[PDB]
This record gives structure tokens, sequence and C-alpha cells, in this order.
RNA sequence: GUUUU
């Protein structure tokens, strides 16, 4: 599980090939990532976003 | 529910997964569940991602293509009279 | 009625379609729920069994249900 | 008015099946299952945007898994 | 049914097709209702076309996992 | 939190949606289930003005949301 | 969590998963979210199709037109 | 009935 991954930063790698810094708030069983302040890895895109775990390819703790 | 033993009788193991996106990671298979989940301490270079600073990674398990095993880590008439059991 | 016709053409020689578009001719020897199927002595076509023959299987083929586009009878 | 109802209907008709992708078959529809699986009697099978590829003789099992439109007629 | 007749062949040489022109020719040492597989002394040959030619490469491995997601096709060699 | 949970509770405030086509979604949320299917409300679509509009889970790529 | 009940005989713009866009007369539906369609037009691109059925198990989008 | 076969 992601359960030690819990508001750490965090770099997701997705399945089209591109990641993200973020901080992951909450999780399902179906790695949907509820993370927030993400942005590209430069500008960032939000605070509080959520991804859906199909286009999660990765989880990496930064 | 076999592959998840399988896996498990893997762990504290150097292993090279290999991604459908081509990248590519070596590591030390730290835990597995059961939709194949990957988790590994030391993540290193062998096709990779640009991270320098990252120790555990996540691999979902729906994205891996192959996970490249040596022949010893492995006894292999276990998984063949296992897979053999199975039902299906 | 598609249970049962799973049932009704094994032992004949059908063309399996998969979604890529290649195609295999052969024997039915079973197939499941899941839409497996196995053949016996399955050659493998492009779109079509006129086209270029691309591989002939001596032995069993396993085809796998997800990629099951049809089974075709004749 | 029940969706498969309607394809119910369409057996011993001519329909159109058109697939997600850009593959169509017309033939005589047989019967279906519950997951619209579909039994289509001498299907003709067209690529789009035509080719006709192939006449199929007998029934065929067209897995519902990619089906997109059923059509009557 | 088709699962029992894969078994049939443990221990025996495979011919797997996967998507994206890949081929691997290895000993069949496991398998479930996925078609995940386990291979070993496993050669994969992967068929590119880059600058509008065709190549084909290859890869080899003692002992390799096989996610069932990407297979299409199962027999021998 | 969850984040399926966190739209549950999220009936009523204001989202954007990223389909997988390129296509964006700003609007509204009216109703949410556990496949992540969405009735919004006030919406508007690009690459477009809507009373409501249905989406399937399984076409989301992400949904951003407010500060 | 959508009741179709409220666009008998109405208009819709359906996405379909692969790129297909169908505007129709929403003529009945069910609950793995089928729907059957009049005077379906198929934009692929204008395509001219009937009365259709349409599998909800492909269904992207669906709004009213 | 919908993301990890």
């Amino acid at each position: 599980t992601l359960k030690d991954y819990l508001n750490k930063r965090v770099v997701i790698i997705l399945v089209d090939g591109e990641s993200l810094i973020a901080s992951l708030n909450g999780f399902d069983k179906n790695t949907n990532l509820f993370l927030t302040n993400v942005f590209n890895r430069k500008e960032f895109i939000s605070k509080a976003q959520l991804l859906r775990g199909s286009e999660i390819a990765l989880v990496g703790l930064i | 529910m076999l592959f998840f033993s399988f896996f498990k009788t893997l762990v504290d193991q150097e292993v090279v997964v290999e991604l459908k996106n081509d990248i590519e990671i070596k590591g030390t298979l730290q835990s597995v569940d059961q939709f194949l989940n990957l988790k590994l301490d030391n993540i290193s270079s062998t096709k990779y991602p640009h991270l320098g600073s990252v120790r555990n990674i996540f691999i979902r398990g729906s994205t891996v293509r192959y996970v490249y095993l040596n022949k010893n880590m492995v006894d292999t008439n276990l998984l063949q009279d296992a897979t053999r059991r199975e039902v299906m | 009625v598609t249970t049962e016709f799973l049932s009704d053409i094994i032992g004949k020689t059908v063309n399996v379609k998969l979604a890529s578009g290649l195609l295999y001719s052969g024997r039915l020897e079973s197939i499941d729920g899941f839409m497996n199927v196995a053949l016996s002595s399955a050659t493998e076509h492009y779109e079509s069994n006129n086209n270029k023959l691309l591989n002939k299987f001596n032995s069993d083929v396993f085809l796998r249900g997800t990629q099951v586009m049809y089974i075709s009878e004749q | 008015i029940l969706p498969l109802e309607v394809i119910d209907k369409t057996i011993n008709q001519k329909v159109l099946i058109v697939l997600q992708s850009n593959r169509e078959f017309e033939g005589t529809l047989v019967g279906f299952d519950d997951f619209v699986n579909v039994i289509l009697e001498d299907a003709v099978e067209w690529l789009i945007d035509n080719e006709k590829v192939m006449q199929h003789h007998g029934r065929m099992l067209l897995s519902g898994n990619n089906i997109a439109i059923l059509v009557p007629g | 049914t088709p699962l029992d007749l894969l078994k049939l062949n443990l221990d025996e040489r495979v011919y797997i097709k996967l998507r994206g022109a890949r081929t691997l020719v290895g000993t069949l040492q496991a398998f479930d209702s996925h078609s995940n597989i386990v291979l070993s002394d496993a050669v994969e040959t992967i068929y590119q076309l880059n600058n509008e030619e065709l190549s084909e490469s290859e890869r080899r491995s003692e002992m390799v996992f096989i996610r069932g997601d990407t297979v299409t096709l199962i027999s021998t060699p | 939190m969850l984040p399926l949970y966190l739209l549950t509770n999220a009936k009523g405030q204001q989202m954007q949606i990223e389909l997988k086509n390129g296509e964006i979604i700003q609007g509204i949320l009216t109703n949410v289930d556990n496949w992540m299917n969405l009735t919004l409300s006030n919406v508007t679509e690009y690459s477009v003005k809507l009373n409501e509009i249905y989406i399937r889970g399984t076409f989301i790529k992400f949904i951003k949301l407010q500060d | 969590i959508l009741d179709l009940a409220k666009y008998k005989d109405s208009k819709i713009r359906v996405k379909l998963m692969g790129g297909k866009l169908v505007i129709g007369v929403l003529k009945g539906y069910d609950q793995l979210m089928n729907l059957v369609l009049d005077d379906t037009v198929e934009y692929m691109n204008a395509r001219k199709l009937g009365l259709t059925v349409i599998r909800g198990t492909i269904l992207v989008s669906l709004s009213s037109a």
C-alpha cells in the first residue's frame, strides 16, 4: 500500500510518460491519487487535485 | 493468487522491472500485493526515468511488462506443480 | 444461446480474429467462459485467409480471451 | 422501452453492428446473451473510411466486448 | 479447458506472442488464469519500425515473469 | 480521506474535470457514485454551455478542484 | 444517478469511447445505461443510421441537444 | 454494471 506515503512529497510517473511533484493527502485501493499542490517536473498546476489510478504508472517517495 | 505467493517468495531480492512505457528500474523487492503492485528499496538505473533523489517506489502492477529474475531465486519444481494444481 | 453455440462448434474449423486484425484458422479444441480458445493446427493470416500465410503452427495454439474479436465458422 | 427488447425483436432480421473501432459487421441476427455477445449469420465484415474484408458463411460469435452500436436493418 | 491444455506443456518449450510485435521463446515454468507467466532461458525478440525500415532486436534473460494482460498467443516452437 | 468519499462530500461545490480526450469540463457537481460517475450542472466543455452532463468515471484523467 | 426519464423523446449528444459522437432521440434505456436512439446521426464525418441501440459500456459522456 | 489482466 501507499500507507507509508501519507503526507510526504511524491513523484508520479504517468503511463503517458510525464512526471509530477505533489503531496498525497489520501488514496484508495484503485490507487486514485488524492493530491495537492501539483506541478510538472516546470510550472505548478493546482492546489488540491484528483488523479485517477488508471493514469498512474508509478509512484515514488521523495 | 498463485503469483501472489510466488512474488512473496522473492522479498529482500534485487530484481529488474520493465514497464510498458519502456521505463526500466532495478531494486530490492520490499513488498508485493495481489494486483501484483510492486515496492522497491534502492532505486537504480539499468530506459530510466529522470529521478536521482528517490529511494523507495510504488510500481502500479497493471503497468509492468516484465520482471527479470535469476534462476536461483526460484524453485522450478515448486512453481511447476503449483501451476499443475491451480484451478481455472 | 451464445453459451451453447460455443459447445456446438467444437471440433469444427473456425476463423478466430483478434483485436489486432490477425486471424487464425483451425480446428476448435476447446473454449472457456473467458473467451479463451484452443486451436489445433492453426494458420495465421492478416485480416483474411486469402492473404499471405504468415505462420503455421504444427501443435496447439492458445488464443487469449481479451483479445478475441470473433469466432466464425466455415 | 428496454434496449434488450429492441435487440430481441431484431432476432431473425438483418442487423448492422458497429465496433468501437473502424469495423462493421452486417448479417442476420440469430441470438444474444446478457453480456451482449452476438451470434451473426453470414456476416459481411467491413473496414470503414470502404473495404469488404470477408464474406462469412455459417455462424459468428461476435464478442460483445467491442460492440458500440447495433442497428436493425 | 484451454488452460488445462496449456498445463499439458509445463517444462516444455513455448512460443508466445505479445502486443507490440514482441515474441518470446522459453521454457514454461508457470502461469495462472490471467495468462501471467514465468519462463526460463527465454529470448525476446522485438520488431520495430524506425526511419521507415524494419528491424529486429533481442534480449536474453534466465528467469522472467510476464504480465498476462499483454499476452496474445501461446503455442510451441 | 479517500478521494471518493471526498467526492461524495463534495456534492454542491464547483469543479473541473479532465477527460482523456484533451477535453476540459468546468461545472458544478450535482451527483457522484462508486465508479466516479458524475452528474454535473452549470457546465461548460472545450476541446459549449449545458444544463446537465453525465460522465463515465473511466474516461477521467484527473479532476482539478478549488483552493 | 442520472434519471434518463427526463430525456424522453429528447435530444442528447452522446460521446462514445473511440472518438464517436452520436446525436439521437432518446427513445428508451436501461440500467447498464444502454440507450435506444432514433434518427441517430453518427458523427465519425456525418453518418446516418436509423433507430439504433448504443452499448452503455462504451458510453463516455451524455449531454442534451 | 466502470482503473490492476
